[PDB]
């Protein structure tokens, strides 16, 4: 994996501290509210 | 004749009480029912609004 390579690659460079109805469309409705 | 024909009558009254029925303009509405009942209930004594 790319990530694994990148890791190994940097790990060698590391250092440490020393010791209803709608007339518009003609559709039929059922509620006055359903109309509005 | 009045309902579906071509008879139109002007009733001379002088003054008269009236009543209003508002309706939604964007929906069918046929006032025959009310105007029928009005005519139906006229009397040698009464006369509804
Ligand atoms: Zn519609």
């Amino acid at each position: 994996p790319m990530s694994t390579r990148i890791a190994e690659a940097t790990s060698a460079i590391v250092s440490k501290h020393p010791a209803y109805q709608c007339h518009v469309c003609s559709a039929v409705l059922f509620s006055p509210l359903d109309l509005d | 004749w009045i309902k579906t024909g071509e008879l139109r009558i002007r009733i001379e009254m002088g003054a008269y009480p009236y009543m209003l029925h508002y309706y939604d303009p964007r929906q069918y509405a046929n006032a025959w029912n009310l105007t029928s009942a009005w005519l139906e209930e006229i009397t040698p004594t009464s006369i509804p609004s």
